[PDB]
RNA sequence: GUGGGAGAGGGUGGUGGAAUUCCCGGAGUAGCGGUGAAAUGCGCAGAUACCGGGAGGAACGCCGAUGGCGAAGGCAGCCACCUGGUCCACCCGUGACGCUGAGGCGCGAAAGCGUGGGGAGCAAACCGGAUUAGAUACCCGGGUAGUCCACGCCCUAAACGAUGCGCGCUAGGUCUCUGGGUCUCCUGGGGGCCGAAGCUAACGCGUUAAGCGCGCCGCCUGGGGAGUACGGCCGCAAGGC
């Protein structure tokens, strides 16, 4: 009920999970998946093949919004943060650019005990 | 801080004769410059501790050179003290 | 691979407005480049650096960018 | 006296009115609190590296000046109290170190 | 003295972007988070993810080094101001004015104390979830003092180079920081690494001496008892000498 035709796919991936947000040119979000959206609970869910479906599934859900070309963002690191990108690529959406924008602080916050 | 217009004027105001640089009395009448305006610095910033161990050394060295003085010339050391105003 | 340095006119380092010469001494993000690749001295390097973060503050350089083809 | 550099950004889309007023206000600024003006370099709309107050660009403006030290922190003051003077960096004047020579 | 130089040296005020958290709004469903697995926890009062805006605190990515500065503790965004130390060249001035230093005085990471502010993130105590034979721990979710600032105390440490300060003498080689020079190089002054002679119980040190000498200060005399007792002094207390 959009018929967006273009957009850009945030691909948030950790060490626990990965998600996938597809959005539109101006940022607003259309869909999104992960690996608890599928089936997958635990620590299954932060798997390559978990990042793979759920990059596959959100790519399904923008196609049924009517989503052809797309723009990457990539931001975090993990097992299946590059899985989700190969999936995005080979999903049927014509990739445009893939851009790693991973949020890293200028030494600004002071870590957990288990980052330092 | 101290430009050579000022580290001048105290120089040829203190020299023992043309041309004199580092006589004792123009030592210590620029040390004691140098430390009226660290001590002018430290009335504020009483938080400045390097600053005043620098003023501590100058200190020292300051006395060291008037103990000479005083050894060597009275009559001279008590002309400079009273032309400075130490002591 | 070529050096900064290499291939550069005889330009001020002091000059934190000219963004024409400091662009090429950021990285493809906007992070400074190191000596091994600048190939300045230590104090050229130091200097430079400096003049980066004016340049960076005035708006004329990126505090950082985005990286490509990841 | 010392000689100094200040950099001037403000906003862009001023008019003529606005842009002139600005700019008189801050000559009377540097009227006013003893700023020799030695040279001038107006470079006017700049496209910046990063958006600032949600404009991504910016009018340049640079004095060159000599003036009393102890009143550079409340010129610069006085110049920042403006609403479109976005950026102002006062830099004590340095000599050209050149690199490749 | 003159003239140059490098620097996270100190203090004061200003100022920039990234990020966390929180709040406002937009769009958007069903989970997010977390672990070796999990669960507490959060989410339909709409979370997580994405976009825009606002607030606040704390810390300064790349540059960055095996680097620099400081007497030590220690000191990293940028700008301005106030200020300390130090190095080099000139061979200009004074003419032994020097070295050390019991006491004293000052400084002294963190934690801690008092009064008043501040409070994002982290986080003793504590509250829960797990793990285990038990878990008072490590792992997970919360969370106070505190961490931050002003002022006044506290005087400890693996406060380490486990190497007191100063001066002279005794092969070099190699990397480096910073000056000067007639600039394959030389000459100072710092930071490392090999290694002459020599030293050392050995490891190792070796022009940055743990070598050869000199001056002065501090300290040692088997382990446990024990940095305890008593006494004194200091401290609001903790406690310190
Ligand atoms: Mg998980
Ligand atoms: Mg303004
Ligand atoms: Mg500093
Ligand atoms: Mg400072
Ligand atoms: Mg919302
Ligand atoms: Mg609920
Ligand atoms: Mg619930
Ligand atoms: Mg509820
Ligand atoms: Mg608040
Ligand atoms: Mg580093
Ligand atoms: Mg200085
Ligand atoms: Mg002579
Ligand atoms: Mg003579
Ligand atoms: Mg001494
Ligand atoms: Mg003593
Ligand atoms: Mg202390
Ligand atoms: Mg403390
Ligand atoms: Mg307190
Ligand atoms: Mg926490
Ligand atoms: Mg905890
Ligand atoms: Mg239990
Ligand atoms: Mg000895
Ligand atoms: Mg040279
Ligand atoms: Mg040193
Ligand atoms: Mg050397
Ligand atoms: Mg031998
Ligand atoms: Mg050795
Ligand atoms: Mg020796
Ligand atoms: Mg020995
Ligand atoms: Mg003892
Ligand atoms: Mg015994
Ligand atoms: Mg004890
Ligand atoms: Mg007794
Ligand atoms: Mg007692
Ligand atoms: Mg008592
Ligand atoms: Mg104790």
């Amino acid at each position: 009920k959009r018929q967006v035709a273009s957009g850009r796919a945030y691909i948030h991936a950790s060490y626990n999970n990965t998600i996938v947000t597809i959005t539109d040119p101006d940022g607003n979000p259309i869909t999104w998946s992960s690996g608890g959206v599928i089936g997958y609970k635990g620590s299954r869910k932060g798997t390559p093949y978990a990042a793979q479906l759920a990059a596959l599934d959100a790519a399904k859900k923008a196609m049924a919004y009517g989503m052809q070309s797309v723009d990457v963002i990539v931001r975090g690191t993990g097992a299946g943060r590059e899985q989700a990108i190969r999936a995005l690529q080979a999903s049927g959406l014509q990739v445009k650019s893939i851009v790693d924008d991973t949020p890293v602080p200028h030494n600004g916050c002071r870590p957990k005990k288990k980052f330092r | 801080p101290i430009t050579k217009e000022e580290k001048q004027k105290v120089i040829q105001e203190f020299a023992r004769f043309p041309g004199d640089t580092g006589s004792t009395e123009v030592q210590v009448a620029l040390l004691t410059l140098r430390i009226n305006r660290l001590s002018e610095h430290l009335k504020v910033h009483k938080k400045d501790h390097h600053s005043h161990r620098g003023l501590l050394m100058m200190v020292g060295q300051r006395r060291r050179l008037l103990r000479y003085l005083q050894r060597e010339d009275p009559e001279r050391y008590r002309a400079l003290i009273e032309k400075l105003g130490i002591r | 691979k070529a050096k900064v340095k290499a291939t550069l006119g005889e330009f001020d380092l002091r000059d934190y407005r000219n963004v024409e010469v400091l662009k090429r001494f950021l990285s493809e993000t906007g992070k400074i480049l190191p000596r091994r690749r600048t190939g300045l001295s230590a104090k050229e390097q130091r200097i430079l650096a400096k003049t980066i973060k004016r340049a960076r503050i005035l708006g004329l350089l990126p505090f950082t960018e985005k990286l490509v083809r990841k | 006296m010392r000689r100094y550099e200040v950099n001037i950004v403000l906003n862009p889309n001023l008019d003529q009115s606005q842009l002139a007023l600005e700019k008189e206000i801050i000559q009377r600024a540097l009227e006013n609190y003893g700023a020799r003006v030695e040279k001038v370099e107006e470079l006017g709309l700049r496209r910046l590296a990063y958006p600032i107050a949600k404009d991504p660009q910016g009018y340049f403006l640079w004095y060159q000046v000599e003036m009393p030290e102890d009143r550079v922190n409340d010129l610069a003051r006085e110049l920042r109290i403006r609403d479109n003077v976005r950026r102002v960096m006062v830099v004590k004047s340095q000599e050209p170190f050149l690199a490749n020579a």
